[PDB]
RNA sequence: GGCCAGCAUCAGUUUUGGUGGCAGGAUAAAUCCAUAGGAAUGUAGCUUGCCUCGGUAAGUAUUAUAGCCUGUG
RNA sequence: AGAACUGGCGAUGCGGGAUGAACCGAACGUAGAGUUAAGGUGCCGGAAUACACGCUCAUCAGACACCACAAAAGGUGUUAG
RNA sequence: UUUGCUCCACACAAUAUAGAUGGAUACGAAUAAGGCGUCCUUGUGGCGUCGCUGAACCAUAGCAGGCUAGCAACGGUGCACUUGGCGGAAAGGCCUUGGGUGCUUGCUGGCGAAUUGCAAUGUCAUUUUGCGUGGGGAUAAAUCAUUUGUAUACGACUUAGA
């Protein structure tokens, strides 16, 4: 459904599996490695809807454990992603080389 | 942090004008950090938010918005088109305006 | 009237059952475009000989550059205009790169220091001095002077922001 | 009801011209000429840098 | 007891004079003065930089300090091999203003990463610059 | 982007300054002007004297109180060339004007705080040398302003306590460059260095 | 199934950019190379005074411990 | 005051000329998007305190059509011939 | 003069905002000149560097910024106190002493943050008022009327009266 997949890691700065949408997100240059990580599972049936279901945070352990491990290959890449973004006085976005 | 800005601020300037008309339904915009076409081309389609405050609380919030989003670039300075769904009252020349940064495109 | 260029342009009387193949005259036109061009060579050609645009032909409109666009060069430049209460000639030095970079400051000097316009120049004759010392006006000759060195004193930064923090210089 | 503007939308394009087609395919619009060793008079260009 | 004039030194245009083009097609580079047309034109030429020969104003220009030897009126092989043999590049990019130049498009060049990068070398620099001010 | 903006007249020219700071107004901008008494205009002194005698002879006839007001003032000389470039009998206009603050000297509020200039405004970079410039405290004083000599004592004053403070500025700021390139050595320096800093 | 919105894929009108290929001209002019000639806002060198070594003031010399202009290709 | 030929005001708004019956541009169904005319882009005022060449400093400057004025005559004032 | 008035602290209502959201970050003079640093025999001195603009500097990581356990260091910074000093041009601010208390992202780790369910400022500022609680504190005047005439068309002005 025209959708990114995303996690934080949960554990990392505390955001779940979530559907998140393409025109909302800046892509960054930083990238780990997705090989090595199963969410071939996840779909709109999974983020469907009608407390927290037993299915989405064990799915959700399940990505960050490998997740995480290839995050550590990188220095201080889990701080940077505990880190939020933020303006400051003088950053101008249109030339920022994100 | 001390910061959580995610929206370039700028200033909303006169209407759409000749010497002695007025267009209201197109608002002139200076977005902060901008003074060429070339980078206003950046903000263009970029949503715009006034926010302004009232007495009466109306569902939960005594904060209201006005949202718009960037048409065209405007002279050779970095000023900018915008168009709101309901135009700014004229009370807000001078007053400032949130230029979102989506929808996103880098 | 714009950036300038050269032409030669290349014309002649329509051929006759008495007279063909007329004489081929010829001009070397300063104007910004072809159109320009032949139309001053018929303006020039209306003056000089019993011609119009009507009874007449232009056989080549041929561009001509600067054999040497990065040379300097010292300029002569035999000028007519028309002034108000009269008209006159004249003679100026300009020291530049290119003739049509020459005509084009010369039509300006004269639009500023004489107030004349395109249509009261004409251009006489523009010629390269092949040394110094045929050169008449210190206004070139002070710039021919050898080991030539100067400064640009009281150098003024354009600005971007609308207020500073620094209260600038002059430094060069 | 609706006209559309060939330049762009190849369908409307296509339905005028068939030869769009086969143009595309050579391209025909970066067509690479034969070249030809011509050298001017001498005549010419002494009158083009004549003064 | 002697004579006492400062006389304002200034960086004078002569053939020879290395300068910064800044706006333009080459925008940013270096060209030198081969010959002088009037108090504003100059014939320019950097072939190292590409910068063709042509001529410009000397308010398109600025003047640089440093100064290299060229007869006047030169071609552009020979201001090539002058230049080279002068090695002003290097003088150039040794000085504190080509630096300041690199500085300001590293910055423009950085990341979001490296700039979170940055924030923290700085916490940990002054961390240990003002441990060293409550002591001197 | 500040929310007060201090400009320092010292040096610039009336209408090139008015001209900026009344689009900063209307922009929605609160500035204000301090040290107007070293405000410039060009022309010379004479020149700039008969203009204002010239605006001194108008007047309403039948009652010279309801006529044109005639401020001595350079803070008002300065409003008077400002207010002529706002739209000053309207709402906004009203706004803008008491967005804008204007001073002869550098007073309390606004000694101890940074002070700004205008490169588009400025007479030394405007100006071609050679050409005549006046002075508006010179030229109030002449058409009537008083207080003259109280600016000048007091700014006096104000300049040794501000050079007292600069000193210690720079000794601490002495200080701080040599902690700072001591350290320029580390290699937490040298990766700042690196990354631009 | 009513009101207010967002994304994608399309149609039409339009605007602002990135990029590729091709032709014409003196089949750009130049630059660059080669070649002939030339001089000077005369380089090396030489001759003569000043000469605190050094460089200067002139004379010669036109490529030499730098270059330049012109013509041809 | 009176004729000739066209074009207009009258009878007609809109954009510009501050302002104006007739000048410039363009003629009017209700809207929306884009591009422009004339005129303009320091601020009032939408849009460059733009680029470039030069002339002028007025102890009475000058600032663009209709148009809301200035002449003869003069000046080792400055600039070029 | 009803157990009213005022200042401070808190709590709750309403009142709107010419319009916050990392920081208004302090020499002065010059512009055909200066700033910074250094040295001396302290000047209109020598030497060096800088400027070509603030795209600078400071700050800025954490449930709108959570709870935790340590390592290093004796630093940074918030609050309520507190020592002294300076500042009247509209000072109402600038600096500084001592400790109490917290936080530290300077370094390394643990837990948590999910459902706002693909975005909707998603409220996290300032101003004023009013009833209410804890306390402290002060506890008069004017005008009408009478009166006077240095005053007066009427108002007003000048005066007096326990």
């Amino acid at each position: 459904d025209n959708t990114l997949l995303i996690s934080g890691p949960f554990k990392v700065n505390g955001v779940p599996l979530r559907r998140v949408n393409a025109r909302y997100v800046i892509a960054t240059s930083t990238k780990v490695s997705v090989e090595g990580v199963n969410v071939e599972k996840f779909n709109v049936e999974y983020f469907a809807k009608e407390e927290i279901k037993a299915e989405r945070v064990e799915d959700q352990k399940v990505v960050d454990k490998a997740l995480i491990a290839e995050i550590k290959k990188t220095p201080l890449l889990k701080q940077y992603l505990s880190a939020s973004f933020s303006l400051k006085n003088g950053d101008k976005p249109h030339m920022l080389k994100f | 942090a001390e910061s959580h800005r995610l929206y370039v601020k700028g200033k909303h300037l006169s209407y759409q004008r000749s010497k002695r008309v007025n267009n209201p339904n197109v608002s002139l915009i200076k977005i902060e950090g901008v003074a060429t076409p070339q980078d206003a081309q950046f903000y263009l389609g970029k949503r715009i938010a006034y926010v302004y405050r009232a007495s009466k609380e109306v569902r939960g919030s005594k904060i209201r918005v006005m949202w718009g989003k960037v048409t065209r670039t405007h002279g050779n300075s970095g000023v900018v088109r915008a168009t709101f769904r309901n135009n700014l009252p004229a009370k807000t020349f001078g007053a400032s305006v949130r230029i979102f940064l989506y929808p996103s495109n880098i | 009237m714009a950036h300038f260029k050269e032409y030669q342009v290349i014309g002649r009387r329509l051929p006759t059952e008495s007279v063909p193949e007329p004489k081929l005259f010829r001009m070397r036109i300063f104007a910004s475009n072809e159109v320009i061009a032949k139309s001053r060579y018929w303006y020039f050609l209306q003056k000089l000989h019993k011609v119009k645009k009507a009874s007449g032909e232009i056989v080549s409109i041929n561009q001509i550059n600067e054999a040497h666009p990065t040379k300097v060069k010292n300029f002569g430049v035999w000028v007519r205009y028309d002034s108000r209460s009269g008209t006159h000639n004249m003679y100026k030095e300009i020291r530049d790169v290119s003739r049509v970079a020459a005509v084009e400051t010369l039509y300006q000097d004269m639009a500023a220091r004489h107030r004349a316009r395109f249509r009261s120049i004409h251009i006489l004759k523009v010629a390269e001095i092949e040394k110094t010392a045929d050169v008449k006006r210190q206004y070139v000759k002070q710039f021919l002077t050898k080991d030539l060195k100067f400064p640009l004193p009281h150098r003024v930064q354009k600005s971007t922001k609308t207020f500073s923090y620094k209260r600038p210089s002059t430094f060069y | 009801v609706l006209k559309k503007n060939p330049l762009k939308n190849k369908q409307v394009l296509l339905r005028l011209n068939p030869y769009a087609k086969v143009f595309a395919a050579e391209k025909l619009g970066s067509k690479k000429a034969e070249k030809t060793g011509t050298k001017p008079a001498a005549v010419f260009t002494e009158t083009l840098k004549h003064d | 007891t002697d004579s006492i004039v400062k006389a304002s030194n200034w960086r004078l245009v002569e053939v020879g004079r290395v300068v910064l083009i800044k706006k333009g097609q080459s925008a940013g580079k270096l060209a030198a003065i081969v010959e002088i047309i009037d108090q504003k034109k100059v014939l320019i030429d950097g072939p190292k930089a590409g910068v063709p020969r042509q001529a410009i104003n000397l308010g398109q220009v600025v003047l640089t300090p440093l100064t290299f030897a060229l007869p006047r009126g030169a071609r552009t092989a020979t201001v090539s091999k002058k230049w080279a043999a002068a090695a002003v590049c290097e003088k150039w990019a040794a000085s504190s203003w080509a630096k300041k130049i690199a500085q300001r498009e590293r910055r423009a060049a950085l990341t979001d990463f490296e700039r979170f990068q940055v924030m923290v070398l700085r916490k940990q620099k002054r961390y240990t610059v003002k441990k060293a001010l409550a002591k001197a | 982007v500040e929310p007060v903006v201090v400009i320092d007249g010292k040096g610039h020219l009336v209408g090139r300054l008015a001209s900026v700071v009344a689009k900063q107004l209307l922009n929605g901008q609160k500035i204000v002007v301090v040290r107007a008494e070293e405000l410039n205009i060009s022309g010379e002194f004479f020149r700039n004297k008969l203009k204002y005698h010239d605006f001194l002879r108008k007047a309403t006839a039948f009652n010279k109180t309801r006529g044109p007001f005639h401020f001595r003032a350079p803070s008002r000389i300065f409003y008077k060339a400002l207010r002529g470039m706002v739209s000053h009998k309207t709402a906004r206009g009203k706004a803008a004007l008491e967005r804008l603050k204007v001073f002869e000297g550098i007073p309390p509020p606004y000694d101890k705080k940074k002070r700004v200039v205008v490169p588009q405004a400025l007479r030394v970079l405007r100006l071609k040398p050679g050409r005549k410039y006046t002075t508006l405290g010179k030229l109030s004083t002449s058409v009537g302003w008083k207080y003259e000599d109280v600016v000048a004592k007091l700014e006096a004053k104000r300049k040794v306590s501000s050079a007292e403070y600069y000193a210690k500025k720079r000794a601490f700021t002495k200080k701080v460059a040599s902690a700072n390139a001591t350290a320029a050595e580390s290699d937490v320096a040298k990766q700042l260095a690196a990354l631009g800093y």
